[PDB]
C-alpha cells in the first residue's frame, strides 16, 4: 500500500525536476536571454 | 464396527490463520506470482495432509 505513496513521491520529484529543467533554460529564461 | 468422524484441529487452523496473516503483511513489493505460489504451498499444506476432515 505504501508503494503507491512512494511512487507518487518519486513522480512528484521527477515532475518538479522536469519543470525546473524546462524553466531554467526556458524560452523566457534562455531563449529570451539569447536575444540579449 | 464404528465410524471415526474426523475434524481439523484448532492448532492447524491457527497455523493457517498465521500463514494468511503473514502473507497479507508481505506487501509493498511482492510480485503476484510469488504470492500465488506461497498460497498454493499453504493450501497443499492444508489440503493433501488431511482430506476427509477438510470437508
Amino acid at each position: 500500500e505504501a508503494r503507491k505513496r512512494e511512487l507518487k513521491k518519486n513522480k512528484k520529484q521527477r515532475m518538479m525536476v522536469r519543470a525546473a529543467v524546462l524553466k531554467m533554460k526556458d524560452p523566457k529564461q534562455i531563449i529570451r536571454d539569447m536575444e540579449k | 464396527t464404528a465410524q471415526c468422524f474426523l475434524r481439523v484441529d484448532d492448532e492447524s487452523m491457527q497455523r493457517f490463520h498465521n500463514r494468511v496473516r503473514q502473507i497479507l503483511m508481505a506487501s509493498g513489493s511482492t510480485t503476484f506470482t510469488k504470492i500465488v505460489n506461497k498460497w498454493n504451498t499453504a493450501l497443499i499444506g492444508l489440503m493433501t495432509y488431511f482430506r476427509e476432515a477438510v470437508v
